[PDB]
């Protein structure tokens, strides 16, 4: 049974909006608590350290709390940017008696002022007759279907900056009928 | 200042695999987790001092070894499909832990399914161009197992990150099957001019020299695989 919780589990939340990541744990003795970032193949990066019966800290846009009498930790993200985007892990203890939770992922998704919804076919010069559809510039809140299809595939939303932002999906098929236009049920194909 | 190698490994069920961590920190503390979904990290063993170890919260089927400060050593003696894993070493002065970068190892049960990826560059569309006044270039990286891949995008020969969305994970295409896309944007006049160059590479961590590969067929070592494209008036 595991000492050390955390909610939510998973959340997306849009970017500028405030979050709440909480943790509890049973663990004893905890003399320290800290909460770490872990971005996509990252090592952990660590936020605050939190240390008293009942202490608060603040870190940039983070902000944390622990009430040792509860065993309870909450950790504050004001005003989300999509670098935010990460598993957070609670960790209670010290060195070797040091427990971590099994994170919460977090997930900010931009706001798209204008989107301009496409979907394009796209020809890999090096293979006659490989293609694939690119489907982007669609709205944050879209669903970018799921392959109800065997040897079709459709990537997850990937999020693209220039440095204008871009919501975009990949779809690949080995059939012969189906094009471009019945894999991705939005407009502009 | 905390190194671990190999940060890929490919192993049989029955293997031996050493993952080693060398730290410049002069820390007393050193540390060999695994990250697995729904465990978070899990501490297997741990050393106060160079000469010794002791078993952390999951030490079963590991040894650990700590013949220096700087040297902390994983030692599975007898590889399982179980230690299939992300691993991290750590050192640690005064409370605070200092990650290395991470060490992907696959244990399988044979190595005959081993495979690099194909990676193909597909160009941008013409009603992109003509439309956005933007290209969008797509590399997919198909065929590969296990999934221990890394995709960066080269362009004028400097690696590019505006710009760029990769999938994190790779998607199981089949059982012994992985592939990965990734997407490069740029402005439509850059995609334009003959000068440009642009390459997707797929760094692929397979088999190492001392792997017996029995076939006929190319072994899976280690190895770049890219595709390119010029851009054009
Ligand atoms: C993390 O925290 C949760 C939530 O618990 C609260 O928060 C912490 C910080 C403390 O302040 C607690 O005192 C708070 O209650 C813990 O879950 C709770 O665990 C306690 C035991 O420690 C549970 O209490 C039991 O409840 C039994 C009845 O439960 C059923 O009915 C209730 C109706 O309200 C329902 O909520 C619940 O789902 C059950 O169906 C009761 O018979 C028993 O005697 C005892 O009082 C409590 O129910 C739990 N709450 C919830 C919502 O499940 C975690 O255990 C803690 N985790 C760690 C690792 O510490
Ligand atoms: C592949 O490319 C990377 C980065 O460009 C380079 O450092 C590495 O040595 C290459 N890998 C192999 C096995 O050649």
């Amino acid at each position: 049974k595991t000492q050390v919780e955390q909610s939510p589990q998973s959340l997306v939340v849009r970017q500028g909006e405030n979050c709440v990541l909480q943790c509890n744990y049973s663990v004893t003795p905890d003399n320290h608590l800290r909460w770490y970032k872990q971005d996509t193949g990252k090592g952990l990066v660590l936020l605050t350290v939190l240390v008293d019966q009942k202490d608060k800290t603040s870190n940039g846009r983070y902000s944390a709390t622990l009430d040792k009498d509860a065993k309870h930790s909450t950790l504050h993200i004001t005003a989300t940017l999509l670098d935010d985007t990460a598993t957070y892990f609670c960790v209670v203890g010290d060195r070797g008696s040091a427990l971590f939770g099994s994170g919460t992922q977090l997930i900010v998704i931009p706001y798209i002022q204008n989107p301009e919804p496409a979907v394009y076919q796209l020809k890999d010069p090096r293979s006659q007759d490989s293609t694939l559809c690119l489907f982007t510039d669609f709205d944050s809140q879209i669903n970018v279907p799921k392959t109800m299809e065997s040897g079709t595939f459709i990537t997850d939303k990937c999020v693209l900056d220039m440095k204008s932002k871009s919501n975009g999906a990949i779809a690949w098929s080995n059939q012969t009928s189906f094009t471009c236009q019945d894999i991705f049920k939005e407009t502009n194909a | 200042a905390v190194t671990q190698s190999p940060r890929n490994k490919v192993a049989v069920t029955g293997g031996k695999v050493t993952l080693s961590c060398n730290q410049t920190n002069n820390h007393n503390n050193m540390y060999w987790y695994r990250q697995d979904t729904g465990h978070g990290l899990r501490l297997i063993h741990y050393s106060y001092g160079a000469g010794s170890t002791e078993k952390g919260d999951i030490p079963d089927g590991y040894k650990a070894s700590r013949p220096s400060q700087e040297n902390f050593s994983l030692i599975l003696e007898l590889a399982t499909p179980s230690q299939t894993s992300v691993y991290f070493c750590a050192s640690g002065g005064g409370g605070t832990l200092y990650f290395g970068a991470g060490t992907r190892l696959s244990v399988l049960e044979d190595l005959r399914n081993v495979t690099p990826p194909k990676v193909s560059l597909f160009e941008p569309s013409k009603a992109e161009i003509a439309n956005k006044q933007k290209a969008t270039l797509v590399c997919l990286a198909r065929g590969f197992f296990p999934d221990h891949v890394e995709l960066s995008w080269w362009v004028n020969g400097k690696e590019v990150h505006s710009g760029v969305c990769t999938d994190p994970q790779a998607y199981k295409e089949s059982n012994y099957s992985y592939c990965l896309s990734s997407r490069l944007r740029v402005s439509a006049t850059f995609w334009h001019n003959p000068r440009n160059h642009f390459r997707c590479q797929v760094q692929f961590h397979g088999l190492s020299e001392e792997d017996k590969w029995p076939e006929g067929s190319p072994k899976p070592v280690t190895q770049n695989i890219s595709a390119e494209a010029w851009g054009r008036a």
